[PDB]
Order: C-alpha cells, then structure tokens, then sequence
C-alpha cells in the first residue's frame, strides 16, 4: 500500500511535461511544499553560495510566526545580531542600503511587526531566481521533484486506498465515515454520496456545486472550514475526502446541551466569523449558515461544513433565494435582487440568536409555514429580550439589519467590522485563529448519531455518469502537505539508498553509459508494447527500444509511422500507432503525464521527420 | 545579375579553350588499359578459392 | 544592353564548345571495341552478410586494405566491419541521427561522416588513450553533407546540398578551397587517382571536373536528364562514370571532353544510387532503386550480370582496391560482400 517513487529517468518525460505547461519556474516550484523542501535541501547541502540565503529565509519564516510582540522584539534583535546576518551583510551579494535602513529603522524604534524582514525576503528571492535556481534544475533534487510530481499527477483513488471506519454523519444523499488513507496513514472524513439517491431527488447539480465550491475554498488551510483534499467516485458513489470532524454538529449539541450562554456563543461566533471571512476573500457566499452545518472536532473546536448551496460571486452576483428559511437575508428572499457575502452576515445573526434562544428570530411559536418566516424577516425588526447584554444587542441589531446599506459586515470592510463589535472586545483574534480559546463543549467520546440530519427501482444511465466525469480532483496543496507531514522524508531516504545500490551494481556489471546521452535523443522512458515492458528512446528519425541486459536491437522509424491516436483497451488509454504496412503498434504508459507527453512528442517527431526526409534526394522515396 | 553573367562568360572561356583529343584515341586508350589489367581483375578473371579471401585464403 | 551582350556571347561560347566536341567525335567507343570478346556472364555469390544496422544503410566506404569497411545508417551509427570475419571492429553512435555519408581515411586512422546536420565529423579511430572519439567537426556548409572523401589524414573534400564542394584543412577546421559552380545540390564526388583533380555530380544533371589546388572548374559534362546521384573515376583517371535518376549510367572521357557511352535497358526504369568500376575498368557496377546491382561491360555496354540479394533499394556499393569483392549496402539494413 506504500508509495513507490518512479525511477529517476522519469525526469526525461516529466521535465518536458512540466516545461510545456510553464511549471518549471522559481515561483511555481518554490511555492509548492515538496518543491520548497527539495530546493532547500539542494541549497543548504549542495550549494554554498545559496546556503545562507536559505538559512536566513527560514529564520524570517520562524520570526513571522511568533505570537507575541515581546517574542518578536527578542527575536528580531537575535536575527539582526546573528551570524547569518553578518554572513549576508559581509559577502558578495549583501542586502541593499535601503533594505537594511528600513529594517534597522523599525528595529531601532522597537516596532517589530511580523513582516519586519519582508524587504530581506524579497531581496533573497531576487538572488535565488537566476543561476541558483537553474543549478537546482540541473541537480538531482529536481529529478526527485519530478519523481514526486509524477506520483501526484497519477493519483487515481478508489475505496481500497482507504481503511473506512465508523459513520460520523448522516444526510439525505449519503453518510460520512472516519477513515485512514493507506498511503500515508492520514486520518480523514469520507463523505460518500449515493448516485442512485442523487438522481432520485435530482441533486446532481448540488453534488457538482459542492465539489466546485470546496476546490475554491480548500486552499490556505482554514481551521474553520471542512476542506477537501480529494474528490473521487466509483460506479455508485461520489466521495469527498475531507477534514475529520467526529464531534457531531451544533444541532445535536444544542438539543442535548440546551441553549448556550453569551460566553459559550462568543466562542462559536468567533470561529464561524473567521470561516466566513475565508470564503468571502475567495468570493464565496456560503448561504446555508445554520447550526446543523457547524461541525465539532474531538476538542470542541468548530468548522463550517456542506458547501453545496454556496456560490461564487467574483463574476456574477447571485439573486436566487437559496438557504434555510429561518436564516435567509432580505436581499436573498427577493428574487431579482442580487446579493453577495452580505447574505451570510444576516444568517450569522439568525444562527447566533438560535444558539441563545433555541429558535430562529423569525420563527415565532415554532411557526412551520415558510411564508410566515419570510415576511417576518422582511417586515419587522426583532425585539431582542432584556436578558441580552447591551453588547450582544448592538451585535445582533447590527447583523440583523434589513438594509445591506447599514448592516454589520457590509459597510466596505467585511469581517473586520463584525470583529470590532463591543461583543468581541475581550477576544484576541490571533488567539481565536490559532484555536487557543477553550471550547464550551468537548464531545463525549464515541457518541452515536451525533451528526444526523432531521430526516432499487432507479437505474444510472451512462448519460447520468457523464455528469460526473469532471468530478475527480486532488487539491495539490493538500496532498503535498499530507505527504510532507507523514512519509516524504522516509520515502526520500529509502529511494536514495535504492538508487545508490543500483548505481554501484551498474558500475560492476559494466553498463555505466547512458545510451540517451551525447546524441540527439528527444525523450526516453518505459512503456509497454503490444504486452512487453521495454525502455524506449525517441530520436528525430526513429523510436528504439530495449529490454534489460542489452542496448536497443529493435526500432520504428518515423517515416514508417502514419498516425498516433489514443485508444481504449480494457479501461486503459493506449497509444495506437499505425505503421506503413497496414500494421499496428500499441503502447501503454505507466502514468497519465507520460501518455500525454509520449503522444505529443511522437506526433511532433514523425510529422517533422516526414516533412524533412521529403526535401532530401538521397533519403526520400522515389518513383 | 551583371556580375554573374560576366562570371559565366569567363568560365565558358576557360572551358572552351582546352585541348581535346579524338574520341577514337580516347576510346583506344581505355580499351588498351582494360586489356593490360584484365588478368589482375578478380571480378572479371575469377581466382582460385585458394587466392580468394572470401572463400579459402 | 550589357546583360544582352554577356548572355548572347555566353550562348555563343557554348556552341563553340559543342562544335569543338563534335569535331572530336570521329568514332565511338562501341565501334572501337567491336572486336574484343564479350565479358560473358558475370555471376557472383554472396560470401558475407554484414548484420548489425537496425535501419536503412545510406553509405559505405572500403578501407585501402580491402578488408575493413565503414557503413552509415538511418539508425544513427557508423559501423566499421572486418569483412573477412564479419566482426564489427567499431560501432560508433553519432551526435546527429541524420547521417547520409561516410568515408574511410586511406591511412586507416580516421573515418568521417555527415548528413542533415551540415557537418563533416571526423572520428579518430586510433586514439592515444584507446577510444574512438570525434576529433573534428567541420562546420561551414550551409546545406546537408552529401559526400566526403579524404585526401590524407589532414585533408578532406566534401560535397553539399548548398550546391558547393569544399576542401578542408582538418587541423584548422577551415575550408581551404570552395568549389562553386553547380546550380543544384551536389550529390556525389570522386577523387582522381592522383588527387590533383576530382569530379562531382549534382541535381543540376551535370558533372564537373575540379582542380583541387587552383580551385577552379576545368570542364562541365552534361547529357543526363535528371539528378546525378553517383559518380566514380575510371582506374587510370582519364574518364569517369555517373549514375542518374534517368535510369542510365554514362561514361565521360576527360581528354575527348565528352560522353563516350550510355548504359541502359528498357527493362530498367528506376534510378541509380551508386556506381563503381572493377579493378581493370572493364566492369561498371551500379546500384539501383529496384534492389539490384547491375554489372555492365564498360567497353561494350552490354549488361554482364545482376547481383540480386537485397529486399530494398541498393543505396551504395564499392569494389575493393585489390579487386576481390564488391560490397552492396541496402535500405534492407544489410551489407553483402559478393565474389
Ligand atoms: F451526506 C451527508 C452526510 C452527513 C450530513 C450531515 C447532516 C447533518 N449535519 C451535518 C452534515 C455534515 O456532517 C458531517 C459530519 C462529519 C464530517 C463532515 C460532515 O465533514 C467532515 O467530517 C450531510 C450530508
Ligand atoms: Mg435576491
């Protein structure tokens, strides 16, 4: 079940693949987690000129995370008075006069913000791009990046990749399970939606929109949204791999615990507010903020869940009345009236009211007729009882305004307005984000039915499954983070040894030479041919291949090749080469970037070769 | 254009002013060359397997 | 005008050359040779098959020892063979796959090759270390390398698709002389036995005689109706033969300054790729795009035999200096030594 990296020769294919996509730049690699990790290893251990730049970079990155101003006053001093600083100030490529003047200016005045050294980061990077980067690209740490990248780009998850455990939620379309990814051992939630049921209730568009919204939101490691790492499907299930939340929703817990005090509410409101802010910064309105959609973890910390009703407003602000009825804003209830993120600031007020009172502020006497709840929102202001403090009152009066024009969160600064309420005057929002505040309700361990909603004749066509063909996904940031925090270092160490032993052994056996080198070889690597697995070498005028223990003895000239086409064989994409003599040549690749690159390079090769051979009297076919 | 056409004129001048022999002399010398070296030509006068490096030499 | 005069005097000089040539045409080679016996029937067997190339063969050249030969292939290698044992002495992978020609230095110390890379690469066969390494890359042609022939270990003549030939100094890597005059890709060259002169055959359907030292064109030979793909000198150096896309070979005498004979058959409609004489000059062996090598009586013009042992174009051939064998190379990827 473990990760086996491809052999380093995979670089021949992968480097061309990545380069065609513009993915081989300093910015594109450095900003990836495994890219950064392999590049720092190269700079720290294999290139002196670059080593202290990367050491300093990491010191500035540790400094940035220091929580208290006192810590930062202490550390900025240590950094400026450090050996690396004196290295980088006393060397061939030192910091500029103005960068050092700026930092030294702030430093002398004891203003030590988290971004004090940002002029130094920027200058470091302007020096790491250029020759130091190109030297990384030449090194075998880029080869290793190519090996990992190959694995990333060939992820095809199935249920056998997960050890699925107990059910941790239940809804209309499926269930959520606790599970462990076998690759890495990372614990996750698996939300399996049932396809038969989705067509029945006609919620494919909801299943599809949840995936799109999750991908819009699942970057940046928000601690207050349940984010996706992977989306995949099987013949009858849609599956999302998400943040594990096995503490039940706030619907169950509100009903169990009863109503919450202002203090307990303030915990949940703070964490929800930071979740909304995240989405709003990615131009996503959540729309369905209610206690059933707020999950708890093992410690009682909360995250927002179920993005199926959410919407992107970066290009077209919505108008449709979408949500649950006790929680929808005026501008949402009115079709034709377009709205944006303001919709969520209203639903928060409704939901924060419910946590205190036990019902939405517009559901008087448990009134179940939906029209009642709607006109209440639109017509009347809510009478907040005398129990409520003046701060909680100014908050909800602010959040439950009917005017977006006068509503808290909507006066042009967003969450920063709701964060400024006197209700939150005790909170340090940095400590909220860091989840440092003690939760009000640590869920009892292994409780049953804590995340349940209030609630054979059907056949799935191939036309139904055509709706789900762009469903699978892998969030690069998430997979790279998962690997880095689990198996990256040990797999890299095992692979280093396994490749070292293959080098020694190849030395003894006599086969040292790379057949690919000193020639005009375009690309090389393994494929299977129709099935034998051979190592292939593409040159301008021919494709050669070998087995193990010998240089190539067979080939196919580009002038022989009539067409390169993709073809299905037993649910595997192959390359079908048509050869001059009414003959066929079929190739199978071990990964999808390879199929893509091999198809591209063969097409280019033969077209270009046949083009050329025709202008050469000695080489071309004559009458 | 004009430099090229003068170039061609002068070449043809060189080519035109040479000494030529009669084809009967030329042909006789070739024939006489062949007759003189006829017995030293193995593709013409097949050699004994003994003298043939591709059989038994 | 000025271009009026130059053009009409150049056409006037051409009639003059044609007039002078015709003045010499007192008898034909076929009339002169009527009394010599026919060659009879030339029948050779395949004595060796040289197996190893993985794709079409484009060229071969014999060593002066009549034993070792170099061949060049679509598979992007030169192979040097021992024709006696069939063993490969060297297999040399090349930097460009688009090789089209090769040559063996008379001393045996170097080989050369080139093609669509426009470069004549020289390979030192007897390196002081012990390896076979590229010792010089002669860059300078602005078109493909079609043929190349060593004068010694520091001089080589090359022909190119840029329509020029050139003499090179290998040590300096510089062209010593450039031979300009052909109006089409030069396809083949042959050195005179003395190496004072050489001949070239071009896609302009003409052959030219060049002075290597003075660097000028001495004589131009026309007659063919299509590309001359191949050229070779008669052993005494006073005539040469060409092979063409028009399905004929022809004999040109340098001293009578004209065509002496045409070698053709109504049966034979495909192009000739290679020509070579037997040791005495009596046989003209030519390779054809119909997979055969035809052996002609050079003096009488009859076809004496066929070497039929390849399953694709015969792309090259050569007779050994000792006269003992012909090598044929082919698009079928095999060379065969016939005897
Ligand atoms: F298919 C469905 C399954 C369950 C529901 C639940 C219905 C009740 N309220 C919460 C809904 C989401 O439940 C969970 C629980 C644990 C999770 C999770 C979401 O994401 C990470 O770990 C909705 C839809
Ligand atoms: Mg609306």
């Amino acid at each position: 079940k473990k990760i086996l990296l491809p052999e380093p020769s995979i670089r021949s294919v992968m480097q061309k693949y990545l380069e065609d996509r513009g993915e081989v730049t300093f910015e594109k690699i450095f900003s990836q987690k495994l890219g950064y990790l392999l590049f720092r290893d190269f700079c720290l251990n294999h290139l002196e000129e670059a080593r202290p730049l990367v050491e300093f970079y990491e010191e500035i990155k540790k400094y940035e995370k220091l929580e208290t101003e006192e810590e930062r006053v202490a550390r900025s001093r240590e950094i400026f008075d450090s050996y690396i600083m004196k290295e980088l100030l006393a060397c061939s490529h030192p910091f500029s006069k103005s960068a050092t003047e700026h930092v030294q200016g702030h430093l002398g005045k004891k203003q030590v913000p988290p971004d004090l050294f940002q002029p130094y980061i920027e200058e470091i990077c302007q020096n790491l791009r250029g020759d130091v980067f190109q030297k990384f690209i030449e090194s075998d740490k880029f080869t290793r990046f190519c090996q990992w990248k190959n694995v990333e780009l060939n992820i095809h998850l199935t249920m056998n990749d997960f050890s699925v455990h107990r059910i941790i939620g239940r809804g209309g379309f499926g269930e959520v399970y606790g599970c462990r990814k076998a690759d890495t051992g990372k614990m996750y939630a698996m939300k399996c939606l049932d396809k038969k049921r989705i067509k029945m209730k006609q919620g494919e568009t909801l299943a599809l929109n949840e995936r799109i919204m999750l991908s819009l939101v699942s970057t940046g490691d928000c601690p207050f949204i349940v984010c996706m790492s992977y989306a995949f499907h099987t013949p009858d299930k849609l599956s999302f791999i998400l943040d594990l939340m096995n503490g039940g929703d706030l619907h169950y817990h509100l009903s169990q615990h009863g109503v919450f005090s202002e203090a307990d509410m303030r915990f949940y409101a703070a964490e929800i507010i930071l979740g909304l802010e995240h989405m709003h910064n990615r131009f996503v309105v959540y729309r369905d903020l209610k206690p059933a959609n707020i999950l708890l973890d093992e410690h009682g910390h909360v995250r927002i869940s179920d993005l199926g009703l959410a919407c992107d407003f970066s290009k077209k602000k919505p108008h449709a009345s979408v949500g649950t009825h006790g929680y929808m804003a005026p501008e949402v209830l009115q079709k034709g009236v377009a709205y944006d993120s303001s919709a969520d600031w209203f639903s928060l007020g409704c939901m924060l009211f419910k946590l205190l009172r036990g019902h939405s502020p517009f559901r008087q006497h448990k009134t179940k007729d939906k029209h009642e709840i709607d006109r209440m929102t639109l017509t009347m202001a809510v009478e907040l009882p005398d129990s409520f403090s003046p701060e909680l009152r100014s908050l909800l009066e602010g959040l439950l305004q009917r005017d977006v024009n006068r509503r808290l969160g909507c006066l042009g600064r967003g969450a920063q307005e709701v964060k400024e309420s006197p209700f939150f005057r005790s909170l340090d929002w940095q400590m909220v984000f860091l989840q440092k505040y003690p939760p009000p309700l640590i869920p009892p361990r292994g409780e049953v039915n804590a995340a349940d909603a209030f609630d054979k004749g059907i056949k799935l066509l191939d036309s139904d499954q055509e709706l789900y063909r762009n469903f699978p996904l892998t969030i690069s940031e998430r997979w790279q983070q998962e690997v880095a925090e689990t198996v990256f270092d040990t797999i890299n160490a095992e692979t280093d040894r396994l490749e070292a032993r293959k080098k020694a052994k190849n030395k003894q056996l006599g086969h040292e030479e790379d057949y690919a080198l000193g020639k005009d070889c375009i690309m090389h690597g393994y494929m299977s041919k129709m099935w034998q697995r051979r190592y292939f070498y593409l040159f301008p005028n021919r494709l050669e291949w070998r087995g193990e223990g010998e240089a190539p003895q067979s080939l196919l000239t580009m002038e022989e090749i009539q067409s390169v086409e993709e073809t299905q064989i037993k649910e595997r994409k192959c390359l079908l080469l048509k050869i001059r003599g009414g003959k066929q040549f079929i190739l199978q690749c071990d990964s999808d970037p390879e199929l893509v690159q091999w198809k591209k390079e063969l097409r280019d090769a033969y077209r270009e070769a046949q083009q050329l051979v025709q202008r050469v009297p000695k080489m071309k076919n004559k009458p | 254009s004009i430099a090229q056409a003068r170039k061609l004129v002068e070449q043809l001048k060189m080519e035109a002013n040479i000494d030529r022999i009669k084809v009967s002399k030329a042909a006789a010398d070739l024939m006489a060359y062949c007759e003189a070296h006829a017995k030293e030509d193995p593709l013409l006068t097949p050699v004994p397997a003994s003298e043939n490096p591709f059989r038994e030499k | 005008s000025e271009l009026d005069q130059l053009r009409q005097e150049a056409e006037q000089l051409k009639n003059q050359i044609r007039d002078a040539r015709k003045a010499c045409a007192d008898a034909t080679l076929s009339q002169i040779t009527n009394n010599i016996d026919p060659v009879g029937r030339i029948q050779m067997r395949t004595r060796r098959t040289l197996r190893g190339h993985l794709a079409k063969i484009y060229a071969m050249h014999w060593g002066t020892d009549s034993r070792l030969l170099v061949s060049a292939s679509q598979d992007g290698k030169l192979i040097i063979w021992d024709s006696y044992t069939t063993n490969k002495v060297h297999a040399i992978p090349l930097r460009s796959s688009w090789v089209m020609t090769c040559a063996y230095a008379p001393s045996g110390n170097y080989v050369a090759c080139g093609g669509l890379d426009n470069i004549c690469s020289i390979y030192n066969l007897k390196t002081r270390e012990g390896n076979v390494r590229v010792s010089r890359e002669l860059a300078g042609h602005t078109g493909y390398l079609s043929c190349c022939r060593f004068l010694d270990d520091n001089q080589i003549v090359t022909s190119s698709g840029d329509t020029t030939c050139a003499l090179w100094d290998i040590e300096t890597g510089q062209q010593t002389t450039t031979f300009t005059g052909h109006t089409g890709d030069v396809m083949s060259l042959s050195l005179a036995p003395d190496t004072r002169l050489f001949v070239s055959g071009a896609c302009d359907a003409s052959a030219k005689l060049w002075d290597v030292r003075e660097g000028m064109c001495r004589q131009t030979f026309t007659g063919h109706e299509s590309d001359i793909n191949a050229i070779c000198f008669f052993p005494n150096g006073n005539a040469f033969a060409t092979g063409s896309d028009d399905a004929t070979c022809r004999l040109f005498d340098l001293r009578a300054d004209q065509e002496l004979m045409t070698y053709s058959h109504d049966n034979i409609i495909c192009g000739i790729t290679s020509v070579s004489f037997s040791k005495s000059g009596r046989l003209l062996l030519a390779g054809y795009d119909d997979f055969n090598c035809n052996v002609w009586d050079a003096l009488k013009a009859d076809r004496a035999g066929v070497l039929a042992g390849h399953d694709n174009r015969v792309s090259c051939l050569g007779v050994t200096d000792d006269g003992m064998a012909v090598a044929t190379g082919s698009w079928d990827s095999f060379l065969k030594i016939w005897n």
